[PDB]
């Protein structure tokens, strides 16, 4: 039925507009805003007892209600969308590559080849960053737990440590995330760009008329 | 030796696949096409700053050295879940209508002219994978429910503890994020179904080809 | 696992599938039909070739006149179908420089397939990926068409296709062929029939075929290509009759 | 998978994949143009140096086979040479039969039949290149191009090499069948000044006709006048 | 990777790794050493006892390729007999044409080529074998030749093949063969080759030695025995 | 692992390309032969006419020379490149020695052929088993059979190709003294084998008779129509 | 991949990759040979490398005499070099004698090339690595610099060099010509002298490089003595 | 090895039924499971449309901001279709054991070529494997639920001020609903794959290493 | 697809940062830490001889045969040796994440041959993904000390009468000084191993294919 088939390539049409402008303007800007964001003086601070936060605990010889980081909340409230976003923009080249694929034949798989190799980096990076989400998550709920012990047991002395080193954990974690998202914007950018003619058009417009 | 009703049976059943594939491929999956497109033109899916979707949590706040009432879930997330779960389930049972079609396509095993069977395996596994993506996106989606219940619970009895609080609230902007990811991935693979079926679908219908000259 | 390479191996179930891929190919080939009729004998083919710079100086892309009595179109793979007509009209020459007779249809279309058969059997070669039919005349056994195909085997056809399509030009000429009916002015018009049915292309364009027909006039076989106004009125004659055919319903 | 590599080999769903190669081989030739014209036909092709330090008069990209045939390439070079000299020795033995100059279907059915002799024995590969040969017999012109796979094509005009589609079609744009000559070879400059990505110059282009006369390579000052407009 | 698996291969970076491979094989052999002085050219060869069983005199890998010519080689035997009988063929069909006896540069060359073309085809691999050639004509002079397994060919005032080469060349390098003459440098033959031999790894070895030059009339032949003795019994003192 | 070369034995022994030839056989139409006393009668079903398609062409059993015939199941190219050289070697036989084939002597030939081509590497066994038919000068029928591998040997009565399992059984179980005595049992005999399996009695079979001193004959359709109409009505 | 490892077999892209590996053969060897054109006179310079003391010197040389007025130098595999230079030998002599006249450069450069082409179609053999310059005067045309490459391509040249360093030295060579004036004997022999020093930065001495000329004055290809070498350079430092 | 006559009786009984009821099943059981189950889908109940009516009553006191719960039932829509399903799960396990143990019993001799018909007898043994882990995965399932369901009821009696393990609870039925709906496609679909697979190659599974040769040996 | 001249601009100095942070790690940074680590070990603190001298004081009353907890510290020598540790192991980790993006953007255009220089560059970038692995393990034990001793010294705590979960809190810290100088021993060791691979195979990683 062509009225199926001319929607689905509207939509490719939208797709291939989308990715084009993404590589063009938007990941070069994402990667300038994100090593800004590095060079940040809050990302990057010297001594991390500044970082430190109080536990307002009793102390043996009921508790005052305990806060989060303030510090490692603002870092994480502008760290999350740009996990967000950059999750978003891989799916939306991975689905215009998967369109891209060709009509499976027996010659010419280069250019197929290709594109399933980008295809894997692709993979690779949709799991870290897959993996950065989870750690945002599980950030509040080992810092909850550990603060909860902590009031549980006002004695043990080392739970005080464990909350204070999930803290510094996840601020080097999440200078590390934004490491990581800038260097996937690049290195996206890069395979795609190099490799875009074989993979917008796999099997190459030449016909040999052999036959 | 098939009984005049066993043929029968058989046959409707292989007859009513080959409709119910032909039918989906050349009519749902436009329609769900653009009406995910449409959804994700919705303003609910579109939510800009996550701050908004952040409901109120009522549990008493402890004062410095008594029964929290009930706490509601967020109407927001709770009503976009209600939008996408049918969705999801749809996409599950037609990819499961998918690979019926296509194995009931392939041929009698034979050695040689095995590349149409190869493009049959090719696209089964692909379906299959969306198969293992929409199941995964079933189990975050049940989970939700379960965690969140399990952070305003633990929240509610240490009110002391406000990292609860935070991952009450966290959950809730990770799930709208993920919800909307997977509206985003289900157009995408309607669309990347659409895509190799209709590519491949000469072999897929008729993998060996025709008839040969029969050298014998 | 692999039993589908170097033509000499059998596989299991004793299928050789080289011979059988090339088989394949034959089917990307442009169509080619050919029709037998009481007083003559046609070959018509759709020259595939279709692109604007190019160029009619040949007597026929895919039709060719091995001898004086006989002809053949060629379906397949150019170079090797240009090596099997070189090796056509030797091997026809040759016959006529022992006996001093022309040589039989199925002698001919015979030898070229025990070539195309040894080419299959030893190792190195690849088999011919080439079907061509055969038209010719002969003493013994009248107007004779013949087809063969990249495994050796030959058969005679009253009429048949090869290439593209071919399984629906059969099917259209099993109806529509009237066995000791036609003329060769019938058998034109089915072939035009049959083409239009095949060929992709809504409007047959007497450019995009080429037609060839065999008689015997004066007791000498003339074999004749329909020049483009012939075949301009003969798609001219089938557009009207089958508008005459949807006029009446 | 083994069909990629064997030569004698047909691939599932019939294809000579090694010879589709060899053409992919010709693609990335540099661009070569060729015009049939009524009173003659001009070849062209881009003969860009990697530098000054390079003579052009050593070696030529458009050769003649005989009087009144020559010819032009897009593919590999030593290829090219290999068949420009079995096409020459394949004329003179015509000559010598017939005592007549080969015609040009003649020459070109003989080169594609060596063509086609190289594809079939595992050993050796095919021929990376593809040709353009333009002949003037019986008072007509003549332009045909002729493959790795041993095939054969009559073209009133056509395009090989680098961006060999936009070509033929910028072609198919402006060809006139009325065309003279002395136009034609400034629809084919015009052709490949499609495809240059570079400033062409009387050095990086060489272009050759055929007519009556017979075939030549018009000079470097030649072509700088036709370049001049 | 399936570069090395062939000579008619070549590796992404250029090299053609089965002639390496080949050059490997004479490092197994034991060593041997050849020096040109101004008379002429002494060859010398540490040519391990397996067994006492095995006669002496015996797994000689000092040849004769012509009477004006003398062979030693290093790498396997069969190769090294093999070249020796193309390399005699070679310069008997030379005199048979040109009527004199092959100049040293130009069998060298020939046998050269010989191993040369082996390289390149894939049918059949690189020779084993490293050999050096040597002779003294009054016209050309003392001429030493070594040719590797790939078919490269050069002189040397002196050289060494084998498992100790990198040893033997620096023991030769300080010996000053020019002015030297042949009595004397089979004595420092001798030397170097009963340095270089490792008598923890290899049990014994007995010295094999020959000359080429104008005290033999150009003439290569095995030393007499006595000269032999001599030389042995100064090589044991100044070891020590 | 070792199938994939003629030459290579496998472990136990089995040369396995010549039993997938063998195999190729098993793909081809059924033909039959028995050896009356007086008359050897060789039948082979026939594929299908399709409509368009002129039956002269396609013809299973042919004749070496006057006094002998085969017939094949197998590859229908390499079945004529072997009828052609057998032919050849019949006729330089009569050249050499002044006399005409024994069926022996031809079936050892193609059978030595068929072996030739097995043995080397480079080239495919023959993909056809023969049933070779004649009579010797003493007058004494024979029938033999031939396969890809090169072995040959004498049958009273045989089948190859499709159905050769089914129909040779019934020919054990029907095969007599008795039905060989009459030149029409015989062929009737042979008729009913190949009616065992075959889609329909007289369009789909072509039968030929050889008879003590005779050329061959191919049954005419309407007497082939007789013949089953005479075992169709004594059942 | 596979689509390397066999010289015959095509690339999906259709580049051969093996004559590709072939020439980075040439680079492997760590020489580099440049050859520049004069109006009068051609000269071919070379690095020459001893690795041991105990070799002779003079044995080893990749200038070569393949007739009596043609010269070449050979970069590359060292067997490979010698076998071509024995094939051209055996070429210009066979010229000489069917045809009367000695070889040209171009036909000599043109009969060597297209049997590297036969190496590089047929399986079993492999292209020999190396590549050839060739040097001479031709009475017509002049003094003539002509290169063999392993892939059959046997294009003249104004000047050129081949080995590690061939980029570089063309680059350097590139701008003498752009800034053309002449180029006599002395002035050629500078040029290449200093094309290969400065490409090298080795800042030679005279047994560490090997130059051959030709000359319209004296057509046949001689290789000048250390003394001669040493003579140029130290024109080239004092000036 | 030495055999008595009721060894070979009984290995032979073995055989035959099992032969027989391979036979049984797929040439008869497996179109009428095909028709029951298509029918079964077809019913009203699995394809309820607005899954609120599928949700039913839990009687948590909900808490007032500042007595007990009642017997909490299971959910009567999803029981009865699991009721339904459970027989039909464990069936088609069954049936595919016996169609493991039909290959397996005519697998051949192990032998060093002629190995493509017991390639086929492995492919098919794969696919009907790959169901067979399937079912399993169902059935596990099943059990996963009426657990999960459980636990959800008494978390939320226990915490009633938290309504998220009410909602829990309700989308624990939603999804069972839908996931038994995909049960029954998924039962009809393996019943129909492994007699297409089966009546396909079955010349091959039942006679892999094929008809005698003419024994050149 | 279309480049934007800022969008070229933020491409060209990502790349140039990238290539000269590259340089600067391999030349002067890493050589530094190489000497620091050296340094470190050589420090007394790092080589302790005897274990049990490490033995913190676990202050919690002897259950009386047939009263309260007081506060609990930890052990002040472990956590001084973690204070020194776990920057180096964060630096590591970046310092990885630096090069494996400046190979992957030293990556050529996909190509059907010459491709053993990819093939060094993905040998090269399998070892560095190895290495953080590794570091990222330590990480995770560093993180498991303060959980683990917390929950031992709680266990102790809460029951008395087993001396055998003190006798485990003590091992823990003994176990993780042997851990924490073993991480300061491999995080020289992989600083040396990266220089190696980096420096031996540089040709090829700059330049893989060929030219």
């Amino acid at each position: 039925q062509p009225e199926a088939q001319a929607k689905v390539d509207v939509f490719r049409e939208d797709l291939c507009t989308k990715t084009e402008n993404l590589l063009g303007s938007y990941f070069p800007k994402k990667i300038s805003e994100l090593d800004a964001f590095l060079k940040e003086p809050a990302l990057n601070e010297a001594n991390l007892s500044n970082l430190k936060a109080p536990l307002d605990i009793p102390v043996p010889d009921p508790c005052g209600p305990v806060n989060c980081n303030e510090k490692i909340v603002v870092l994480l409230q502008r760290l999350k969308p740009e996990i967000k976003d950059v999750i978003e923009q891989l799916n939306l080249v991975t689905t215009w590559l998967q369109l891209q694929i060709p009509r499976i034949e027996d010659g010419n798989n280069f250019g197929v080849a290709v594109q399933e190799k980008v295809f894997e980096l692709m993979t690779s990076l949709h799991t870290k960053l897959e993996g950065f989400h989870t750690q945002i998550s599980k950030y509040f709920s080992e810092r909850g737990d550990a603060v909860t012990k902590a009031a549980k047991q006002p004695h043990v002395g080392d739970y005080r440590q464990l909350v204070h080193e999930l803290d510094e954990a996840e601020y080097r974690d999440i200078r590390l995330m934004v490491m990581e998202i800038r260097n996937a914007y690049a290195v996206l950018y890069d395979i795609i760009l190099k490799n875009f003619e074989k993979l917008k058009k796999p099997r190459g417009e030449t016909k040999g008329m052999i036959y | 030796r098939l009984s005049g009703e066993a043929r029968k049976q058989v046959e409707v059943f292989r007859q009513n696949l080959f409709q119910e594939a032909e039918e989906f491929l050349y009519r749902f999956l436009p329609q769900k096409i653009i009406y995910l497109n449409q959804l994700l033109q919705e303003d609910s899916l579109n939510v800009a700053d996550l701050t908004s979707l952040r409901a109120p949590l009522d549990i008493p706040i402890p004062d410095p050295p008594h029964k929290c009432g009930f706490l509601p879930g967020n109407e927001k997330v709770l009503s976009l879940l209600a939008l996408v779960k049918p969705e999801v389930w749809t996409l599950k049972e037609k990819c499961i209508l998918v690979i019926t079609w296509i194995q009931h396509l392939i041929p009698k095993i034979e050695d040689g002219n095995d590349f149409g069977v190869a493009i049959q395996e090719k696209v089964l596994e692909r379906v299959n994978a969306v198969k293992t993506k929409v199941e995964a996106f079933q189990t975050t989606i049940s989970k939700y429910f379960s965690e969140r219940g399990d952070a305003v619970a633990k929240a509610s009895k240490e009110t002391h503890v406000m990292d609860y609080r935070a991952l009450v609230h966290e959950r809730d902007e990770a799930a709208y994020g993920e919800l909307r990811a997977m509206v985003l991935d289900l157009r995408a693979f309607y669309a990347e179904l659409y895509h190799i079926i209709s590519s491949n679908l000469e072999k897929i219908v008729n993998p060996k080809g025709e008839e040969k000259p029969s050298m014998y | 696992r692999r039993y589908d390479s170097r033509t000499t191996i059998f596989s299991p179930e004793g299928r050789l599938y080289q011979v059988e891929y090339a088989m394949e190919a034959i089917g990307h080939a442009g169509t080619c039909l050919g029709i037998l009729a009481n007083d003559g004998v046609l070959l018509a083919a759709e020259r595939r070739n279709i692109h604007k710079l190019l160029d009619e100086v040949f007597f026929s892309e895919k039709i060719y006149k091995l001898n004086e009595d006989m002809a053949c179109s060629v379906a397949g793979i150019t170079s090797d179908a240009n090596v099997l007509t070189n090796e056509l009209r030797l091997i026809a020459q040759r016959y006529l420089l022992q006996y001093q007779e022309p040589i039989p249809c199925e002698q001919l279309v015979t030898a070229l397939c025990d070539i195309k058969q040894a080419y299959t059997q030893f190792g190195g070669k690849r088999p011919f990926g080439v079907s061509l039919l055969y038209i010719g005349w002969d003493k013994h056994y009248g107007f004779q068409l013949y087809q063969s195909d990249p495994s050796g085997n030959y058969g005679g056809w009253k009429a048949t296709c090869i290439g593209n399509n071919s399984a629906a030009a059969v099917s259209m000429l099993k109806q529509d062929y009237k066995e000791g009916e036609m003329t060769l002015k019938s058998a034109l018009a089915l072939a035009i029939k049959v083409l239009n049915k095949t060929m992709d292309v809504s409007k047959l364009s007497a450019e995009k075929v080429e037609i060839a027909t065999l008689t015997r006039e004066n007791g000498k076989t003339v074999i004749r290509v329909l020049k483009q106004k012939e075949v301009e009125q003969l798609i001219k004659k089938h557009e009207e009759e089958e508008a005459k055919a949807e006029r009446e319903k | 998978r083994g069909y990629s590599f064997s030569l004698t080999t047909f691939s599932p769903s019939g294809k000579l994949v090694q010879i589709e190669y060899a053409l992919a081989a010709v693609a990335g030739g540099a661009p070569s143009v060729g015009i049939k014209a009524a009173n003659g036909v001009v070849l062209a092709t881009e003969k860009k140096q990697k530098s000054i330090l390079y003579d052009e008069r050593s070696v030529h990209k458009v050769e003649p086979i005989t009087k009144h045939i020559g010819l032009v390439y897009s593919g590999m070079g030593p290829d090219y040479r290999v068949l420009v000299h079995r096409a020459r020795k394949l004329a003179q033995q015509y000559y010598l039969v017939y005592q007549e100059p080969i015609p040009t279907a003649q020459l070109v059915q003989r080169v594609a039949s060596v063509m086609q002799e190289y594809t079939q024995s595992g050993g050796v590969r095919p021929f990376g290149v593809s040709l353009l040969i333009c002949g003037w017999n019986e008072g007509r012109p003549y332009l045909f191009q002729s493959d790795p796979s041993g095939a054969y094509f009559a073209w009133k005009a056509t395009a090989m090499g680098k961006n060999y589609v936009n070509g033929k079609t910028f072609l198919e744009k402006r060809y006139n069948e009325d065309l003279e000559l002395e136009d034609a070879i400034h629809t084919a400059i015009l052709t490949l000044k499609e495809s240059f990505e570079g400033q062409m110059t009387e050095d990086n282009i060489e272009v050759g006709i055929c007519n009556e006369a017979g075939f030549r390579r018009l000079t470097p000052t030649e072509v700088k006048d036709y370049l001049a407009a | 990777t399936g570069y090395d698996l062939s000579a008619s291969t070549f590796s992404p970076d250029g090299r053609v790794f089965q002639v390496e491979y080949a050059m490997k094989a004479v490092e197994n052999s034991s060593t041997a050493i050849g020096i040109r002085c101004k008379d002429g050219v002494v060859f010398g060869v540490e040519k391990l006892v397996l067994s006492k069983l095995y006669e002496e005199g015996s797994n000689k890998r000092l040849f004769n390729v012509d009477r004006h010519v003398g062979m030693a080689v290093a790498g396997l035997l069969a190769d090294a007999r093999s070249l020796a009988d193309i390399a005699r063929e070679e310069a008997s069909n030379f005199r048979s044409n040109f009527g004199y006896n092959i100049p040293l540069k130009h069998l060298a060359d020939r046998v050269a080529m010989y191993v040369h073309a082996y390289t390149l085809y894939s049918a059949v691999r690189p020779f084993g074998c490293s050999f050096m050639l040597g002779s003294y004509s009054v016209n050309d002079g003392a001429q030493l030749y070594m040719i590797d397994p790939s078919g490269v060919s050069y002189g040397y005032w002196g050289c060494a093949i084998g498992k100790a080469r990198q040893a033997a060349k620096t023991e030769i390098e300080k010996l000053q063969m020019k002015e030297m003459t042949c009595r004397d440098i089979v004595k420092e033959v001798a030397k170097i080759i009963y340095i270089v031999h490792d008598e923890v790894k290899d049990k014994a070895f007995e010295l094999e030695l020959s000359w080429v030059g104008e005290l033999t009339n150009g003439r290569h032949e095995i030393v007499p025995k006595d000269i032999r003795e001599e030389a042995e019994k100064y090589a044991k003192e100044s070891l020590k | 692992s070792y199938d994939r070369a003629i030459t290579v034995f496998s472990p136990d022994g089995h040369l396995f390309q010549v039993e997938y030839a063998q195999e190729a056989v098993k793909k081809g139409s059924t033909a039959v032969g028995v050896r009356g006393r007086d008359i050897v009668v060789l039948g082979v079903e026939k594929k299908s006419v399709a409509k368009l398609q002129d039956e002269r062409t396609v013809r299973k059993i042919c004749a070496l020379d006057d006094n002998v015939c085969m017939a094949f199941a197998g590859l229908t190219a390499d079945a004529r490149i072997v009828i052609n050289r057998a032919r050849v070697e019949c006729q330089s036989h009569r050249l050499t020695v002044e006399d005409p084939v024994t069926v022996e002597y031809i079936t050892r030939y193609i059978a030595s052929l068929k072996q030739r081509y097995t043995q080397s590497n480079g080239r495919r066994p023959f993909g056809i088993s023969a049933l070779i038919v004649g009579f010797d000068f003493d007058g004494t029928p024979r029938l033999y059979q031939t396969d890809p591998s090169g072995t040959y040997h004498a049958w009273k009565a045989n089948a190859i190709g499709r159905g050769a399992k089914s129909v040779r059984e019934f020919l054990e179980k029907n095969y007599t003294d008795e039905a060989i005595e009459t030149d029409d049992l015989t062929i009737k005999l042979v008729i009913k084998a190949l009616l065992e399996v075959v889609q329909s009695g007289g369009k789909n079979i072509e039968l030929a008779v050889m008879r003590r001193d005779q050329s061959l004959k191919i049954l005419n359709p309407e007497e082939i129509e007789k013949y089953v109409a005479e075992i169709e009505k004594e059942k | 991949a596979g689509f390397d490892r066999h010289i015959t077999i095509f690339s999906p892209e259709g580049r051969l990759y093996q004559v590709e590996y072939a020439f980075k053969a040439i680079n492997q060897g760590g020489l580099t040979s440049v050859a520049v054109r004069g109006k009068d006179c051609a000269v071919i310079v070379t690095q020459k490398k001893v690795p041991d003391k105990l070799l002779d010197s003079s044995t080893v040389t990749h200038l070569f005499k393949i007739t009596e007025n043609i010269g070449c130098v050979m970069t590359g595999m060292t067997a490979d070099s010698r076998s071509q230079v024995q094939r051209a030998r055996y070429e210009a002599a066979n010229w000489k004698y069917k045809y009367g006249y000695e070889i040209p450069v171009d036909m000599l450069c043109k009969r060597i090339a297209d049997i590297s082409q036969v190496y590089t179609q047929n399986a079993e053999m492999r292209p020999l690595g190396c590549c050839m310059i060739l040097i001479g005067i031709d009475e017509e045309q002049g003094p003539q610099v002509y290169k063999c490459d392993p892939a059959g391509y046997y294009c003249g040249f104004k000047a050129t060099a081949a080995g590690v360093k061939q980029t570089e030295s063309t680059s350097f060579l590139e701008k003498k010509v752009k800034k053309k004036f002449d180029w006599t004997f002395e002035q050629t022999v500078e040029t290449a002298i200093t094309c290969l020093s400065t490409v090298l930065s080795i800042d030679f001495k005279p047994s560490e490089i090997e130059v051959g000329v030709v000359t319209v004055e004296n057509p046949k290809f001689r290789i000048l003595t250390e003394a001669e070498i040493d003579a140029h350079l130290v024109a080239l430092a004092e000036r």
